[PDB]
């Protein structure tokens, strides 16, 4: 009854196919013509066998496209990923029926070396010979079973070399330095931005961080928007009980969100020594200040500045205050002076 | 065995595991519309944020002894009989392993109380593995009957062993940490699974209960071993359908797990 309205079903396929010919060989369709004949059998003979039928599996890869219809999976990146399990589930499947039928039926020429295998057993048959476990307590007895093996373990492995190691290596490979800022209860930190290199923040936190400085805990957070060198990436790893990592920048307010600026106790800014025009290094560092107190008002700010001149652009901030806290360093006034 | 058991057994687990979907669901979202705050502060620092004697003698004791537990577990796993019947008054081990749990039991009574999500916390990994060891403790206290049990479920805690480590500096640096890390999970994964299939194969399909392998604890280590490496030897191979059932589901989500970490990170 199911089948009697699906091999009418094809012919709303067949009836207005754009192409008569290459339709032929279409994969759903290829499966019915393999299918639809066995509906008829069981019709004028009163006999029944398992018959084609699990074919039927290889519907399941237009499981997927469902999925798109009810919004299930929006997003394109989980499509592409639940495509390929539906292969791989509906190739399994189809395979184990071949499997079942190969085996049970026994070869056509002596009919006699015919081994009971359950579908149940094919599935778990398949599922350790594709891993290249091979127990070997259940293995294919017929002749023309372990033809397929032959063929479907050659196929299998140039078409699992073929697609995955150029497709799925694509979808592992992922950043490693991201995410909010970990939250702990009383916790006291500092975001440090600028410039970030070597020798700059390593003279930072010898004396931040200093022997024997007496016990107060704050937490070091740096924030740039390159990823550190392998210079700078050993420095963090021996302090990473006190110092953390985020890639971003403090002049966006989704990065400024990811440290947690209005936890932080203060805010540094670096100044880059080693610059061709020390105004233009001093305009962008004023400007990350002016970033910062728009989305704290109440932040105390810390920045090195290049030249005496630019001090002026840091009182033009309505919301920079140095009663509050808030101060200037110089590196040219104080090397000096 | 005269009649099933751990079916009720499995239930009393589920009747705990579901008592948090009950009793935490009910009663939390009612208050929006119009002590637990003094202890959490001390409990987050008591289990977790503990630096000198706050946290550390707490952690020390609730590893240290499910390692125990495990070790006397493993006396019981040795034992032929999956299901067996004794009188618990004086046995060699079976009150120590109860009156480890009575202070783990109430242990876990201190994260529940002061739980900062009444909510999410019914999932977390270390919280799962106990509802279904918990009620097993009260299991052999009023039938006098004791089986091999979910206690194998206690090997995940080796996945804090690394964690006790950074505490007692024996591994400073902290490359040397991720490191100790990812072989933690590779031993606890691979031990509780071989409980599984101790459990699955020893006591049978629930249905027919006759087709019954007898597999060791020692054997079933050797068999994921193997497993893992896909070597696939041969001479011991799980026969129950169950069984067969976990090693097609395990391979799966195991070559997935292994394909999805490692080569990203251990390269
Ligand atoms: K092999
Ligand atoms: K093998």
């Amino acid at each position: 009854a199911f089948n009697i309205f699906f091999m009418v079903y094809f012919f709303i396929r067949f009836i207005a196919a754009s192409d008569k010919l290459w339709f032929m060989l279409e994969m759903y369709s290829f499966v019915d013509y393999f299918t639809i004949p066995p509906s008829f059998v069981s019709i004028y003979l009163d006999r029944t066998w398992i018959g084609l039928r699990f074919l039927r599996a290889l519907r399941l890869m237009t499981v997927p496209d469902i999925l798109q219809y009810l919004n299930v999976l929006k997003t394109s990146s989980s499509i592409r990923l639940a495509q390929l399990v539906s292969i791989f589930i509906s190739v399994w499947l189809t395979a184990a029926g071949i499997i079942h039928l190969l085996e049970n039926s026994g070869d056509p020429l002596d009919f006699d070396n015919a081994h009971r295998l359950s579908y149940w057993t094919c599935v778990y048959f398949l599922i350790v010979t594709m891993s290249t476990v091979g127990y070997g307590d259940v293995y294919c007895e017929t002749v023309l079973g372990r033809t397929f093996l032959v063929f479907f373990l050659l196929v299998g492995l140039a078409i699992f070399a073929s697609c995955i190691p150029e497709i799925i290596d694509l979808i592992g490979t992922r950043a490693k330095y991201g995410g909010t800022l970990k939250n702990e209860k009383g916790r006291r930190h500092i975001v440090v931005c600028g410039h970030i290199t070597y020798e700059s923040v390593s003279h930072f936190l010898k004396d931040f961080l200093h022997e024997d400085r007496e016990d107060v805990d704050v937490e070091v957070v740096f924030l740039h928007r390159k990823p550190p060198d392998l210079e700078l990436e050993g420095l963090f790893k021996r302090h990473f009980t006190t110092v953390e990592f985020f890639q971003g920048t403090i002049m966006n307010p989704i990065d400024l969100q990811r440290v947690k600026v209005h936890e932080a106790d203060a805010c540094l800014v670096l100044a880059n020594k080693y610059c061709q025009d020390p105004d233009a290094e001093d305009a962008a560092n004023i400007m990350r200040v002016i970033s910062i107190k728009n989305y704290s008002d109440d932040i105390r700010v810390i920045i090195q500045l290049m030249q005496y001149h630019n001090k002026a652009y840091l009182l033009n901030i309505p919301s920079w205050d140095w009663k509050q806290g808030d101060d200037v360093i110089c590196l040219a006034e104080l090397k000096l002076g | 065995l005269k009649v099933r058991k751990y079916w009720c057994f499995l239930l009393s687990s589920i009747f705990t595991f579901l008592a948090g979907l009950l009793v935490v669901l009910l009663w939390r979202a009612f208050a929006f519309v119009c002590t637990f705050m003094t202890e959490a502060k001390d409990w987050a620092g008591e289990l977790i944020s503990g630096q000198t004697t706050t946290g550390r003698i707490l952690v020390v004791l609730v590893f240290i002894l499910s390692i125990a537990s495990l070790i006397i577990y493993f006396v019981d796993a040795s034992s032929e009989e999956v299901e067996r019947c004794q009188k618990w008054s004086n046995n060699i081990t079976q009150q120590i392993d109860l009156a480890f749990n009575i202070f783990f039991m109430v242990y876990f009574f201190i994260r529940f109380i002061a739980a900062s999500d009444k909510l999410w916390f019914m999932l977390e990994m270390y919280s799962f593995v106990d509802y279904f060891t918990i009620p097993p403790s009260f299991v052999s206290i009023y039938l006098d009957r004791t089986w091999i049990g979910l206690r194998f479920l206690r090997a995940l805690r080796l996945m804090t062993v690394p964690d006790i480590l950074q505490y007692l500096n024996v591994l400073k640096t902290s490359s040397s940490i991720r490191l100790a890390q990812l072989v933690s999970i590779f031993i606890s994964v691979w031990l509780t699974a071989a409980g599984i299939i101790h459990l699955l194969e020893n006591s049978g399909d629930p249905l027919d209960f006759d087709n019954a392998h007898r597999l060791s604890y020692w054997t079933c280590v050797y068999f994921l071993i193997v497993t893992m490496s896909t070597v696939g030897y041969g001479d011991v191979y799980c026969e129950t359908v169950l069984g067969r059932t976990f090693l097609v589901f395990f391979l799966l989500v195991g070559l997935a797990i292994f394909a999805s970490c490692i080569p990203e990170i251990i390269d």
